[PDB]
């Protein structure tokens, strides 16, 4: 049988899956270590690798894309987890080697592929403190392009009244995700700062991970993959709208929380999203 | 103890030596000043972002 993790519920996609819409034709890049395409939890529709020495964007020898691709998209069947948009397109856009990290070159060139190739939404569970002007204009290309951009926040918690979002998350283009628990409290890790957009859940977050596995990871990457997915499926109720129009309605439809420095928005509710009306709940 | 600014602009050899007295069951990782990373939560690595002449370029924290 399979299982619901509670943040797939929690940001309330089950109510579009009952309408009929799981993200079908909408074209998602993971832009990560890689995706295990042979998990039977997955499926895989294309994808590329910008990393030098591992050119096989289907070999995940991480395992962070593998489980931030479950969230996004995990498929609908018997098995294992349900992902949020489980008909969505997955594209495994290798940036990252095993051990978790990329130049800024390869992670832009995955930025580039994504446009050239289409893409709907690009997922970044990734991060580091410095900007540069070339990561700026690539977000900033893939997003005038129509991309909906989605990056993890940060896990450097706070430091007093200064802001710990780092890059890609913290240029306005792209949406920035902070991590929540299952009672809709800030994870102590979760960045902090008025570049903070939304919140959803990114702790103890049950996911797909390679060789036919399942796990239970932490993070503000797990979080990003929520919001993704929550892209992909309101793509998928309405095909037509913009970037700009699906990620207001993500930002306008939150169920607020906290003070804004420390939960941005609020949790996403993609039901109230995928309406036509949007206000908080 | 999670985050040591004490290190900062010491050598990636002494930055390993004091974390693990601290912390003896670390998982560190070395990785270049500059690097985007994976953001998930690893309460038992630190990684240790080293400038080019290997010496400690930013607070190392875990996670
Ligand atoms: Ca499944
Ligand atoms: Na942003």
């Amino acid at each position: 049988a399979q299982s619901v993790p509670y943040g797939v519920s929690q940001i309330k996609a089950p109510a579009l899956h009952s309408q009929g819409y799981t993200g079908s034709n909408v074209k998602v890049a993971v832009i990560d270590s890689g995706i295990d395409s042979s998990h039977p939890d997955l499926k895989v529709a294309g994808g590329a690798s910008m990393v030098p020495s591992e050119t096989n964007p289907f070999q995940d020898n991480n395992s962070h894309g593998t489980h931030v691709a479950g969230t996004v998209a995990a498929l609908n069947n018997s098995i294992g987890v349900l992902g949020v948009a489980p008909s969505a397109s997955l594209y495994a856009v290798k940036v990252l080697g095993a051990d978790g990290s990329g130049q800024y070159s390869w992670i832009i060139n995955g930025i580039e592929w994504a446009i050239a190739n289409n893409m709907d939404v690009i997922n970044m569970s990734l991060g580091g403190p410095s900007g540069s002007a070339a990561l700026k204009a690539a977000v900033d290309k893939a997003v005038a392009s129509g991309v909906v951009v989605v990056a993890a926040a940060g896990n450097e918690g706070t430091s007093g009244s200064s802001s710990t979002v780092g890059y890609p998350g913290k240029y306005p283009s792209v949406i920035a995700v902070g991590a929540v628990d299952s009672s809709n409290q800030r994870a102590s890790f979760s960045s902090v700062g008025p570049e903070l957009d939304v919140m959803a859940p990114g702790v103890s977050i049950q996911s797909t991970l390679p060789g036919n596995k399942y796990g239970a990871y932490n993070g503000t990457s797990m979080a990003s993959p929520h919001v993704a997915g929550a892209a992909a499926l309101i793509l998928s109720k309405h095909p037509n709208w913009t970037n700009t129009q699906v990620r207001s309605s993500l930002e306008n439809t939150t169920t607020k929380l906290g003070d804004s420095f420390y939960y941005g928005k609020g949790l996403i509710n993609v039901q109230a999203a995928a309406q036509h009306h949007h206000h908080h709940h | 103890k999670t985050e040591w600014p004490e290190l900062v602009g010491k050598s990636v050899e002494e930055a390993k030596k004091v974390i693990l007295q601290d912390k003896p069951a670390a998982q560190i990782i070395v990785l270049p000043v500059g690097t985007i990373v994976t953001k998930e939560y690893r309460i038992d690595r630190v990684r240790l972002f080293v400038d080019r002449l290997d010496n400690i370029a930013q607070v190392p924290r875990v996670g």
